[PDB]
């Protein structure tokens, strides 16, 4: 696991996207934090969002676990963070990396699905009226993101 | 229409995806194609427990042990 | 006209040759050709959010020699 | 470890396409011509070039 | 998908599997969990030995049905 | 081997299996009782097989005496409800416990080993004639075990 | 998940802890007393569970 | 007698991983640590953190 | 007699079964017996002060339901 | 090493050693201030004592760092306020917790070592003239330490 | 023991660790290891002669740091 | 063809071989002359023979036709020069290359098939006095080959 950890941090100090940036705090490979700016022309548009990431130790043939330290208004990830997300789970590849996955979380935020959602009294809002939604992820972005 | 050149898999001399330290030998085979981009030790853990190809999810029918004369 | 680059999912980057004009879903069969790769699997993302198929790259303010990014299908839920 | 650095030079029956058609026996493979020039030893029922086996299929080899 | 396998102790674990896993490929996955040798692993549902070779769509298991680890034996 | 005893009777009545059971004749609580449920798609569906067990003073170390009391058609199973099974006597394990044995037995029925029989005429049969061993074996089960 | 099973008493005796971890190879498999699992090495018995050889027994503690 | 409530609880080195690395010193055996970090304590020669013995060897230790 | 807690190295608190008259020696002893550590490797803290190996518990003041704190054996230098 | 540090800050939030004290200096989670009380019916009675500390990269493989910043008359702790004590250095156990740490550095104020000193002049004093010893200690923690 | 170089069919060229005393038979198995090639269909020359699974080495005064030549398996007629 | 024609021609001037050289007679890149080094050891040690080779329309999918244009005593060879050898018809390979073929035709010399003979004279003569085929083979060589 080590090795294909550090090819992946590696890259991520070459090249990292321009939403995402990752890494270890002391000399643990195992735990990384990372941080998501919110998109641009989006309600979370402005924020810095933070998560952990804990790799397991048969990496990259199990994916990482990774949820949200910021406070994030969605239907996909709920108040602890978690993140109901099939890459994450039975979809996941040995080929992805944590630079894809942020990614990927990423293009979730603006592409949420609230037909089968992790918190249900948000994908309602979501459905019925998209302004109110904005203005309370809005909100949730100013209040916790920033 | 334009004429296409041939382009060379010049990444092939890159270590396996996966363990990031053996040569691409283990090439991952479903229908008419194959995506090699991990060596054999390591695609052939996948195909023991049945996972599909990391690159297109397409079930791996075979791996195939690749030579290169 | 122009040529854009896609950073595919091992890291690998590819260079396409496309119209301002093309779809997504163009994008996407042009991907397969090269990578073997079906469109129903590929998820491409651009300033942090994902393309629709429907939609054209200018639709997107995609200029020659921007990057997209390969990611695999996905679902939130 | 010896990495496959001939894996990039062209097909060795035509010389012009890349080494993308694997000739596949068993699960084994030799990768040294383009999938044109293997496709045409299958349909011609030969075996293999190098080792003489028989040809069960070819692949068509992306390197991803 | 997800299947149960009630292990030797009587203790139940949860294996991630598709319809086109072979027995042998979940007695692998019960080995990765478990440290259990395939070839000392026996798995029965129904009151039938499950075969090396066929799928869990050949038995027709369904998710979330449990499967039954004893160790392999040989009448005589 | 009392108290382990004990244990697997309250697990069976806390959880009882779906293809046997298995309890004490009365006081003695090493000599019981046990039924097997035939295995369905088989020649011995349908029927209903009872089976008698000692646990002897130093089990789980040693393992149970167990015999059939229902007529039975098999290579490995004779008339006097003797199971010649490789984890009754030399491949016996402490872990197994009395509804694991039960259940391994039942997964013999349709596993014989006709090479190393208990009862050759039969084991010769199942080896020759393979319809005519299902007829009778299917005849033997709606004789006596229904 | 974290092995909440290792609370229970051992699975021979069904009174003491799991305290004997049977050991081959790299590898052990921990779901007998000391006691118990010392009467199998005693005798070559093989490992309950995964029916490898018994390297060795030992008394484990959880500090 | 008492059962090891405390066997639930991670890993004291990286308080993340399972307690599954038994660090083994004659006849006795140390289960705090996960077999990652136990692992890395014995190539660096380390001794057992919590009685000070050498270490013999790591066991991955399964709860069946 | 008594009984008295010991927060051994981990942060978990045992329990011991204990006379005034026990030797810190003696003290050792039965933590190595629940513990597996052996006493050389034990120090014994109470109120910021090292407990002595012959010396017993009422020589500390130790009375029944107090708590030691356990340590590793140190060396100033 | 983060998450072994938050778990350590919250065990001294809960349940800290009686004359030890510790916690981050501002947001640095790797550089922590300490308080040990000097212990009673000591030369040090009344007395608190700052420290610093500096958790490596790879905490808790390696010991942290750790000085008095506040003066202290001690045969084994000199006038920079470096501590010669080896589980510092080569007797470091990663399961010591800084609260552990902090209360072995408490027993080290009243037992010293006078025999492998890391300040000559005042172990010849422990060891020949305690009167004057306790006396000096005294007079320094009244200088320094109040 | 020693090393030795063969020179494939194509060309190429790869290295074999082998002892003096070695079957011809089992320098064709290092072959069949390395590149997938059944040893009845390796004809091994060396100076302009075939090499015999029977005899080794240095049956043919093959010292270290010769290059072996492999043809494929033939026949006259 | 050309192209392939063209790339074994340039990878014989980066590998020159030792027991044979092979190039094209003048324009035509379908027309090559070669030369093989008898080898040593063997009725042919010192000669050197001359081959012309002719490349069809579909090489590497079909074999070179291959003849010698010096005289040579051997059952597999004939007056004309005419190899009788299978890699040169059902048992080619287009792996196989003019520097392969020349050197498998020169491992023929002290190999050859006396069983299925092109040359039957020859043949009797080599089963049933070897010394009197290699007198003969010598003298061809040394009235042929220099
Ligand atoms: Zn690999
Ligand atoms: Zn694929
Ligand atoms: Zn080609
Ligand atoms: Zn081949
Ligand atoms: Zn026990
Ligand atoms: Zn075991
Ligand atoms: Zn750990
Ligand atoms: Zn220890």
């Amino acid at each position: 696991a080590l090795k294909r950890i550090h090819k992946e941090l590696n890259d991520l100090a070459r090249d990292p996207p321009a939403q995402c940036r990752a890494g270890p705090v002391g000399d643990d490979m195992f735990h990384w934090q990372a941080t998501i700016m919110g998109p641009n022309d989006s309600p979370y548009q402005g924020g810095v969002f933070f998560l952990t990431i804990h790799f397991p130790t048969d990496y990259p043939f199990k994916p990482p676990k990774v949820a949200f330290t910021t406070r994030i208004y969605h239907p996909n990830i709920n108040s602890n963070g978690s993140i109901k997300l099939d890459i994450l789970r039975s979809q996941w590849s040995p080929a992805l990396t944590i630079s894809k996955v942020l990614l990927s979380i990423c293009s979730l935020l603006c592409d949420p699905n609230p037909d089968d959602p992790l918190v249900p009294e948000i994908a309602r809002i979501y459905k019925t009226d998209r302004e109110k939604y904005n203005r309370i992820a809005r909100e949730w972005t100013q209040k916790y993101a920033m | 229409e334009e004429i296409v050149e041939p382009e060379f898999p010049h990444n092939a001399i890159e270590p396996c995806v996966i363990c990031q330290t053996r040569p691409k030998n283990g090439c991952i085979v479903h229908g008419k194609t194959g995506h090699l981009m991990a060596c054999f030790t390591c695609a052939k853990k996948l195909k023991k427990r049945n996972k599909p190809c990391p690159v297109c999810r397409q079930p791996i029918q075979m791996i195939v042990l690749t030579y290169f004369p | 006209s122009m040529q854009i680059f896609v950073k595919t999912l091992t890291g690998k980057t590819i260079t396409l040759e496309v119209e301002p004009s093309d779809t997504i879903e163009n994008v996407k069969a042009k991907i397969q050709d090269k990578e073997g790769i079906p469109p129903d699997q590929q998820r491409l993302i651009f300033a942090g959010k994902q393309l629709e198929d429907g939609r054209t790259l200018s639709d997107y303010n995609i200029q020659k020699e921007s990057t997209l990014h390969l990611v695999l299908r996905l679902r939130g839920g």
